[PDB]
Order: structure tokens, then C-alpha cells, then sequence
């Protein structure tokens, strides 16, 4: 008592839209930057500085904020390749006028991480965008 | 005829591919047959010895199941009654004669049944461990790229002489692309050797890479490893396990 | 760059004999052995604490407990039946469009958002889909055919300003799971079911043109759009004479879950084929 | 030495013996056959007409839908009556 | 299939290293010599492989796999070949480093 | 160690093996089938779904038969399917 | 505290036998194999402990649920008593509460 059925292939092209991608697509090229969402691609040539802050897998700056014990506020700069000591020097020189004193920093050379004491995530993101990373 | 291998995946503009020699397993003296380029994000990442230790410990431990079990005081045969009355006897008070204090009594805590020490490291951590193992193997001059993994004879002594002539080391691990495609000559040569171990591409791991002093890779194996390891750097999280169909993944 | 690689040349071979975890990664365990950690082993003197017979957490030693002297009031009453809607900011939607996660050239659906990882829907946790919020309406500069379950009035105004289409539809939990994860449903081997109608509590929401309901009268859509444009002081774009008018006006049947596909079809992905029922009773059931 | 052959997941359909009393019931339920057809289709050997509900199953489904899913017109009428009563 | 004797891997840079480098650069590139022949890049993979292989065959010393990415120019190759390589260990160096009269070391292996 | 076959299937395996396998097929299937007896001491409910009066939600509801003890003297008469509760 | 007076036979353990040479060779079968098989499937042991980890109470509960229908009489009784004791101890005894 099996009902009769029709086997067709024409409508199968709709199933292609329902398959999610396993990889992250490269961002589309825009005629004007920055994009309305504020995203901005890195410069075509790499800067001559002796360090490189590699972009995230979602094409964003690896600058984050961290909280510990509920009151310890920190900023984490990740994906740093090169002279992380030079990067720390540049960051402290950039942040000294803002705070009136040398910011407290910790350098993880085996990992390639800079850890500044306090929330300077947006300021560091803007600084890295201006510097071209 | 030189054999030249170029990277098949987009290399970041700020990093240059690392060059390596391509040897051959046919002749003793012919140690420079071609040149290959390897992605910096696989063979030239930063050496994370902590990640290597994490991956090695995970490999040693997740498969472990300890079949150790000792009987507690509730599982020893007898000890169902008080050996003597609580008062008047003049000796210490006891309940079951199978208490941990007694001679034939049960174990207080001991090991309890088969214990599974199973945990699964995050996938990106495991991939980074593989990358770091390959990178340190290349950096310490213990990685050698060959082509097609072919041998003239099926004599293990031939491999022994070749290794001691090229100063590869006491232990060599040869990796081929596919299990069924390994040539019979090298298969028979390595079937009779202990320190010369031959594994397929899918059988590469940090534990064996560290166990064996020298790693030998073919060009298809290098390309396969490069493609498999560089996929996780620009991938989404799995909505469902990747064995299921995806738009761009098998 | 990586000077550690050059440093490793002088160092001896990296093997299993010289491996060390990161300092501070593994805090060493401490056992009740020795002079300091013995002699009651951190348990105290007599009482219930040293013998491990303490009361439960809420107990206060016979006093009426704090968690029991407070009167019962409905706070989580009926929590497992309240409708939940994951918010999606216009700012986040613009970010996804700019980064290429979702293509504005095609009708944006819940499946497309899930594939682009912009939202995460857990139907078992009583989520009923995605709602649109206006948190980024000032800088929204995209023309999309959005398809959500709830939409804010300001978000609708912002989208119509750029010239998109906002449609609010209802999805029962089964169809919502199917939309969120279509590939597992296609591997499940079951025919596509019909889309259940919204309950009486949500029928007024989805049958009004002010909310752009999918069951609303299409004749009242232009009136609502004009009222919105007059309220927010922008000219209503000439959507009809747009190049992508077909993509902007594409719609799902109220009993339809996917685009193009119909209830009762079986998607055999192994052979890349579609099986359609032909029985009169089956067709009537699936189209009713 | 030479490594053992790698563990590979076979792609051919699997059918447990229905005569074995020790086989689990979840491997004999119709959902298993439907999932096998979805995974393979041609190689599974399952008649595609069994996926759709039979006559009795369709009757039960229609009865359940009629009892627990009111029509749009009826629901709108009930809503109108409720608003009229509240007003 | 006879095993050749294993080389000692002891490298001493000869006096004619510059002339050998110039001759090999000519024999590899096959074009007109520029004013600064030491600043030519080794970007071309075929030319770099041929030059390195010829140098290894000539000097019985090949560049290690880790230093191939470092070898970018003929100047870098000259810097690599200007430094000697010693195969003897610390004990072997100490034995031949003119031990004093009251220091006796005997190998026990 | 563990039994290969769970204890629940021991009776079925004993019926499958031996002289029990030589019994007629219709008899074997008549004993194998297990029809639910009609409700006698408990009142069944009609619908499979019911609206919870306190929750005002539709919930699945099923029938749980009440265990009835049949004394040995019930086999010598016709009690109508009822016994001792 | 009396200790033995003779040298024990020195165990000639080799590090290059088959098991030690191929230890965990396919630990990356998934990652390097276009995922079909988890590293769970390479674990050999009791049915209720393949790709799972828990404390004693959870292990006993899982064993009773999975292979409890095939245990012997005394083994099942001991498992039930151990489950009861572990439940009481974990839910009613301790310091940190
Ligand atoms: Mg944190
Ligand atoms: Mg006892
Ligand atoms: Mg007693
Ligand atoms: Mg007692
Ligand atoms: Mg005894
Ligand atoms: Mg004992
Ligand atoms: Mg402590
Ligand atoms: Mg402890
Ligand atoms: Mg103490
Ligand atoms: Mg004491
Ligand atoms: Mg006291
Ligand atoms: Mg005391
Ligand atoms: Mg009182
Ligand atoms: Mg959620």
C-alpha cells in the first residue's frame, strides 16, 4: 500500500542554500572605507615595524578586555609576532600621556601576549587601525 | 631533473615560506634532489613546549583505563556479626571482623573498579600541538622530506646503512600518504625493524614524533598535512559534527 | 620574527625526557600527611564538622530558614512556557553583511543567520526565533529582505528607510528546529511537515500590518509603510521599480518552512534528489 | 615495524539481523530504516514509499491536528468574542 | 649497493671561497655580472636550488634545512660559509686544549 | 564477569531451545503475543493528551494498569477478570 | 623492616617493542582523517567506560544502567549497596557542604 512518489532533481538547488559553510568567508571588497559597521581591512603592504599583530579569524583586531576577581580590569593584546618588547614600549609610550604615568604591562613572550592594567580596548583598537594592522 | 614544490595555500604577506631540501631514498649520496616550500603557519609557528607537553600527556592518558579494584569492608566474605560483646570483655570494641583495621579486612579507600581517565583536548589545541611538533622537528634539523618513499631493495640493512650514512639518528619515523599505497619494498624493509617505524599520514602524532629522533615525510604527505592543518585557522565552529555534509567540507 | 626557532638550534633535542608544563598551570595537591597537615587534617575539633555530619545548606540550626520564611510569589511561574526571542541588533546585522557572513542579495532567513553564526537559537529552551532591535539603527546602511519573528517599530522604520522588506512570521518549535538545523532534519529521513499556525495570543500580532505580520492583509502594507515614513520623516523608497524587486518580494507560504520546498517532500541528499508524494490524501493533508 | 590499517568508517548501509534476540530495539525501529534511507537511499534498499504515513497513520494525524489545532477563522472568532466580552 | 665511508662533517673555509662563489654564481645565472654581484636575490627557486646544490657538491658542505629560509642572498651564503663547523664535542675539545700537567683525564667508554 | 544474554531473555531463549521449539507455530505465537487485558478495577481515560487544570497546558497522559492478585481458587471458576486488589 | 639480601633480576625492558613503537598512533585519526571517527572509538575497555569519565558514584550508576541486566546476583547486590553508600556519603557527609 505504498503511495506512488515522483523523483525529481529540479528543486534540489534550493537545498544548496541550507548548507552552512564550514569556513569563514573572506570579507567582500568595498568601494569606501571604513565600512558602515566600522570594519576596516589591513594595509596591503606590511609596516616596517619589528612586530606584527595578526588579525583574528573573523578579521578583527585581537584586543580584548579581561576581568579577574570581579575588580581587576585588564586589556589583552594577542596574536603578536616579532619584538613584543618593542610593542610594549610603543604601547606604554602611547598610553603614558593618557594616564599621566607609565601603564602597568606584562609581556608573555612564549605566548606573544601583552597585558595592560585597565580597559584601553577601544583606544588600542583605534591605535592599531591607525598604525595599519 | 630538479623537483620543486610550491605552497598550494595563500601565504600571509608578512611571512615568507620556509624552504627545505627534498632527498631521495634510492642512493646513499644523493641527499639533494629537490627544493620545497612549507607554510610558515605549519612548519614555522612559534614553539609551544607547554602545548607539546599538554598534547603528549593527553595522548598518554585519554586511552587509559585502570583495571584495579579492591574489596571494601562491605565486599569481603564474612564479618557479619560482632566478634564479642561491647562491654565486659576487657578488649577493644569491634563490629565486623572485616574492618580495615583487621588483618583480612577490606581496604579503606583503595582503587574502586575500572577507572577511565578520559578527557578530550580542544581541537584547535591538538592541531596547534601537531603544528608545533612539526615546527620543532624542522627547526632542530630532525625533519627530512623525500619523494615517493621508494627503495631499491627490501633489505632492512639497506635502511640501516642509509640512516647511519646520512646521520639521521637512532630512530626514524617514515610517514606515507596512504596505507594501501605504500610501496612493498619499504613495507618489507620496515616490517623487520624496531627503530624504523612506518606509519600512514593519518597516523602522525606528537607522541611518536617526539619518540622518534628523525621524521621522514614525502611530498604528498607534506601537502596533505599542510592542507589538513591550515583548515582550522579560518574555520567556523561546528554546528553539527563535520562528518555531516557541509557547503565546502566533505 | 620567531627567534625561538633559531634559539632551538643550540638547544638539544626536544623529546619526552625534557617536558615541563607552564608554571602555575597545575597547583600541587596536598595530603593530610606530616606535622602541619595532620592532627585533625583541617577538620577542627569535635562536633559535626570533624565527623562530617553537618546539616544541609539551607539549615540555620533549627531557626526558620531564610529561603523558607520568604513568601512565595510568582517570579518564575510559567517560565517554561513564556516565548523567548533572541535579539539581533541592526548593528550586528550590518557587521555580518559587511564581513560577508550573510549576503543581502538573497532573502535573509533564520537558516541563513544560523549558517552565518550571527544568532544561536535553542528551541528546547523555549526560544521562538529572532527578534529585531534598534540598537544600531542610526548607522544601518543595508537593503535586505529580512525575515524575523518579532520586529521593533524603529527597526522596521530603519530597514524601510534603506528600502528593505521586514516580515514577521511564526514558527512552532518543530519547524523552528528544522529551520535552525536543516541538514540533520534531512538526514533524519522524514517528510517536511506543515508549519503550525500561531496561537490565539499571537494571532493579533501576526495579522496586523503595523507589525508586518506574515498573515496580515497585503492591501494594508502600503498604508502602514506610509504612516511609518511620515512619522519618522523619510521618503519611502520606490521599491516596486527596483532591480531586485523579485528578491525583495519573495515570500514563504504560511504553511511553508523553507524557500521553494514544500511540505511532504523528502530530500534524499545522498542521491541529490527530491521525492514528492502523489496520493490524493497525502497531498490534501500536506496542503491543508 | 609497520602500523596497522587505519580505523575507517564503512560507508555501506548496515542492517542488523532481525532474528537475533540480542539485537537492540532501536536498531529495529522504523526510524532506523528511515535514517538509513536518508544516509544512503539507493544502496539502503528501502522502499521510498514507506517514509510517508500510511492510511491509518494519516487518519490519526488528521484527527490529532483537528482536535488540537483550531482553524484561523475559528481562532479569530474566539479572539473577537473575548475582546467583545472584555469591552 | 656499497656503503661509502661517513664524512667527518668538519668544514674549514678555504682561501679561494670568494673566487669559488663568483665562479658558481656565473655558472648558475649565466648572465652579465652586475656591479654588485653579492646583492642578487635568490628568489628564483630553480636558481637557488641549483646554486646551493653546486656549492654543496663543491665544498662538501650543505646548508641545513633550518637555514634555507635564512639564505636569501649570496652575501648570506658567504656569511654561512665563512664560519667553520666543528664535529668534535666538548670533551674532545678539552682533550686537545692543552691540559695542565696535574690534570689527567681518561676516557672510560 | 557478565552474562552474554541478559536475564530477561533467559525465558525466551529457553522457549526457543529444546522441545519448546517443536510446539506448533500458532500455539507459540499465541503465547508470545501479550495483549493488554481490559480495565476492570481502574477507570481508563479517553484522550492521549489532557489539559492540566493548574498549568493550562497540554500534556501526554497514559494508562498504568493496577496490579491485581488472582488467588489459586480463581482458576476453578469464572470471576470476570477481577480479583484481589 | 628487613630488606632482601640479593639483587633482583634486572628487568630488560625495551622501549622499541611493537606496542611502545605504535602507542597511540591514530590519536589524530579524526583531525588528519576528514572527520568520520572520533578518538572515542579507539578506546578499548568496559562497555560503560568507552569515551566517558566520572567519579565513583556516576561510574556505578552508569554500570548498573548499561550492563546491570547481565551482572551476577552477588555482583548486582554489591553494586546496589555501593550505590546506596556512595549516595548517602556524597549527599549527606563532608565538610565544605
Ligand atoms: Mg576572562
Ligand atoms: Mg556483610
Ligand atoms: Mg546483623
Ligand atoms: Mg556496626
Ligand atoms: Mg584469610
Ligand atoms: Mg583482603
Ligand atoms: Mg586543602
Ligand atoms: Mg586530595
Ligand atoms: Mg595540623
Ligand atoms: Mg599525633
Ligand atoms: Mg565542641
Ligand atoms: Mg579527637
Ligand atoms: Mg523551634
Ligand atoms: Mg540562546
Amino acid at each position: 500500500e505504498y503511495p506512488s512518489f515522483v523523483e525529481s532533481v529540479d528543486e534540489y538547488h534550493f537545498v544548496e542554500r541550507l548548507l552552512p559553510p564550514a569556513s569563514i568567508p573572506r570579507p567582500p571588497k568595498h568601494e569606501h572605507y571604513p565600512t558602515p559597521s566600522g570594519w576596516q581591512p589591513p594595509r596591503d603592504p606590511a609596516p616596517s615595524l619589528p612586530y606584527f599583530v595578526r588579525r583574528s579569524r573573523m578579521h578583527n583586531i585581537p584586543v580584548y578586555r579581561d576581568i579577574t576577581h570581579g575588580n581587576r580590569q585588564m586589556t589583552v593584546i594577542r596574536k603578536v609576532e616579532g619584538d613584543i618588547w618593542a610593542l610594549q614600549k610603543d604601547v606604554e609610550d602611547f598610553l603614558s600621556p593618557l594616564l599621566g604615568k607609565t601603564p602597568v604591562t606584562q609581556v608573555n613572550e612564549v605566548t606573544g601576549t601583552l597585558r595592560v592594567k585597565g580597559y584601553f580596548d577601544q583606544q588600542l583598537k583605534a591605535w592599531l587601525l591607525e598604525k595599519g594592522f | 631533473p630538479p623537483v620543486l614544490r610550491k605552497c598550494e595555500l595563500p601565504v600571509p604577506a608578512h611571512r615568507r615560506p620556509v624552504q627545505a631540501w627534498i632527498e631521495s631514498l634510492r642512493g646513499y649520496e644523493q641527499e639533494r634532489v629537490g627544493l620545497t616550500e612549507l607554510h610558515p603557519d605549519v612548519f614555522s609557528t612559534a614553539p609551544r613546549l607547554d602545548i607539546l607537553h599538554q598534547v603528549a600527556i593527553w595522548q598518554k592518558n585519554f586511552k587509559r583505563i585502570s583495571y584495579a579494584k579492591t574489596k571494601t569492608r562491605a565486599e569481603v566474605r564474612g564479618g557479619g556479626r560482632k566478634p564479642w560483646v561491647q562491654k565486659g570483655s576487657g578488649r577493644a570494641r569491634h563490629g565486623s571482623i572485616r574492618s580495615p583495621i583487621w588483618r583480612g579486612g577490606g581496604v579503606a579507600h583503595g582503587p574502586r573498579g575500572p577507572t577511565s581517565y578520559y578527557y578530550m583536548l580542544p581541537m584547535k589545541v591538538r592541531v596547534q600541538g601537531l603544528k608545533v611538533a612539526l615546527t620543532v622537528k624542522l627547526a632542530q634539523d630532525d625533519l627530512h622530506i623525500v619523494d615517493s618513499l621508494e627503495l631499491p631493495t627490501a633489505d632492512p640493512q639497506y635502511l640501516i646503512e642509509l640512516a647511519r650514512y646520512r646521520r639521521w639518528g637512532d630512530s626514524v619515523l617514515l610517514v606515507d600518504l596512504e596505507h594501501e599505497d605504500m610501496p612493498q619494498n619499504v613495507v618489507a624493509a620496515t616490517s623487520g625493524l624496531k627503530t624504523f617505524n612506518l606509519v600512514p599520514a593519518v597516523g602522525l602524532n606528537v607522541h611518536s614524533m617526539l619518540k622518534h629522533q628523525t621524521l621522514v615525510l614525502t611530498l604528498p604527505t607534506v601537502a596533505f598535512l599542510e592542507e589538513k592543518l591550515l583548515w582550522h585557522n579560518s574555520r567556523y565552529t561546528p554546528l553539527y559534527p563535520f562528518r555531516l555534509p557541509y557547503c565546502d567540507f566533505p | 620574527g620567531p627567534r625561538a626557532l633559531d634559539l632551538l638550534r643550540a638547544l638539544p633535542r626536544v623529546s619526552l625526557a625534557n617536558l615541563k608544563p607552564n608554571p602555575g598551570s597545575r597547583k600541587p595537591e596536598r595530603r593530610p600527611r606530616g606535622r602541619r597537615r595532620g592532627r585533625k587534617c583541617g577538620r577542627g575539633h569535635k562536633g559535626e564538622r570533624q565527623r562530617g555530619t553537618r546539616p544541609r545548606l539551607g539549615f540555620e540550626g533549627g531557626q526558620t530558614p531564610f529561603y523558607l520564611r520568604i513568601p512565595k510569589y510568582g517570579f518564575n511561574e510559567g517560565h517554561s512556557f513564556r516565548h523567548q526571542y533572541q535579539p539581533l541588533s541592526l548593528n550586528r546585522l550590518q557587521y555580518l553583511i559587511d564581513l560577508g557572513r550573510v549576503d543581502p542579495t538573497q532573502p535573509i532567513d533564520l537558516t541563513q543567520l544560523v549558517n552565518g553564526r550571527g544568532v544561536t537559537i535553542q528551541p528546547s529552551k523555549r526560544d521562538y526565533g529572532v527578534q529585531l532591535v534598534e540598537e544600531g539603527a542610526d548607522t544601518f546602511k543595508a537593503k535586505v529582505n529580512i525575515e524575523v519573528q518579532m520586529a521593533s517599530e524603529l527597526a522596521i522604520a530603519a530597514i524601510e528607510k534603506n528600502g528593505g522588506v521586514v516580515t514577521t512570521a511564526f514558527y512552532d518549535p518543530r519547524s523552528l528546529e528544522i529551520l535552525c538545523k536543516p541538514v540533520p532534519f534531512f538526514l533524519r529521513g522524514q517528510p517536511i511537515p506543515k508549519r503550525m499556525l500561531p496561537p490565539e495570543a499571537l494571532v493579533p500580532y501576526y495579522t496586523d500590518a503595523k507589525n508586518r505580520g506574515y498573515l496580515a492583509d497585503p492591501a494594508r502594507f502600503p498604508e502602514a509603510r506610509l504612516e511609518l515614513a511620515r512619522k519618522y520623516g523619510y521618503v519611502l523608497p520606490d521599491i516596486t521599480k527596483d532591480e531586485l524587486f523579485k528578491m525583495l518580494s519573495t515570500r514563504k507560504d504560511p504553511r511553508q518552512i523553507f524557500f521553494g520546498l514544500a511540505p511532504g517532500w523528502v530530500v534524499n541528499m545522498a542521491d541529490k534528489k527530491i521525492l514528492k508524494p502523489t496520493d490524493e490524501n497525502l497531498l490534501k493533508y500536506y496542503s491543508s | 615495524y609497520r602500523a596497522r590499517p587505519p580505523p575507517r568508517r564503512s560507508q555501506e548501509p548496515r542492517w542488523p539481523d532481525p532474528d537475533d534476540p540480542l539485537t537492540p530495539r532501536w536498531q529495529l525501529s522504523p526510524r532506523y530504516a528511515a535514517k538509513q534511507f536518508a544516509r544512503h537511499g539507493a544502496a539502503s534498499g528501502v522502499a521510498a514509499g514507506s517514509l510517508w504515513p500510511s492510511q491509518e497513520q494519516l487518519r490519526e494525524l488528521e484527527a490529532e491536528e483537528r482536535e488540537w489545532y483550531p482553524s484561523l477563522a475559528a481562532m479569530q472568532e474566539s479572539l473577537r468574542v473575548q475582546q467583545l466580552a472584555e469591552e | 649497493l656499497v656503503c661509502p665511508p661517513i664524512q667527518s662533517r668538519t668544514y674549514i673555509p678555504p682561501e679561494d671561497l670568494q673566487s669559488r662563489l663568483e665562479s658558481h654564481v656565473k655558472e648558475v645565472f649565466g648572465s652579465s655580472v652586475p656591479s654588485n654581484w653579492q646583492d642578487i636575490s635568490l628568489e628564483d627557486v630553480h636558481l637557488k636550488f641549483s646554486f646551493l646544490a653546486r656549492l654543496a657538491n663543491d665544498l662538501r658542505h650543505a646548508v641545513p634545512n633550518s637555514r634555507l629560509h635564512q639564505m636569501c642572498r649570496v652575501r648570506d651564503v658567504l656569511d654561512f660559509y665563512n664560519v667553520p663547523v666543528q664535529d668534535r664535542s666538548k670533551f674532545d675539545e678539552l682533550i686537545a686544549s692543552n691540559l695542565p700537567h696535574n690534570l689527567k683525564i681518561t676516557w672510560g667508554y | 564477569p557478565l552474562h552474554k544474554v541478559p536475564v530477561g531473555l533467559w525465558k525466551q531463549l529457553r522457549l526457543w531451545e529444546g522441545i519448546y521449539s517443536r510446539l506448533p507455530r500458532h500455539y507459540l505465537r499465541s503465547l508470545e503475543e501479550a495483549r493488554t487485558p481490559t480495565p476492570v478495577h481502574y477507570r481508563p481515560h479517553g484522550a492521549k493528551f489532557k489539559i492540566n487544570p493548574k498549568n493550562w497546558q497540554r500534556e501526554r497522559v497514559e494508562d498504568v494498569p493496577i496490579p491485581v492478585h488472582y488467588p489459586p481458587e480463581s482458576q476453578l471458576g469464572l470471576w470476570g477478570g477481577e480479583g484481589w486488589v | 623492616f628487613h630488606v632482601r639480601v640479593t639483587l633482583p633480576p634486572r628487568k630488560v625492558v625495551d622501549r622499541w617493542n611493537e606496542k611502545r613503537a605504535m602507542f597511540g598512533v591514530y590519536d589524530n585519526i579524526g583531525i588528519l582523517g576528514n572527520f568520520e571517527k572520533h578518538p572515542k572509538e579507539l578506546i578499548k575497555g568496559p562497555i560503560w567506560l568507552r569515551g566517558w569519565k566520572g567519579n565513583e558514584l556516576q561510574r556505578c550508576i552508569r554500570k548498573k544502567r548499561m550492563v546491570g541486566n547481565r551482572m551476577f546476583i552477588d555482583d548486582l547486590h554489591n553494586l546496589n549497596k555501593r550505590i546506596s553508600y556512595l549516595y548517602k556519603h556524597f549527599n549527606r557527609h563532608g565538610k565544605y557542604r
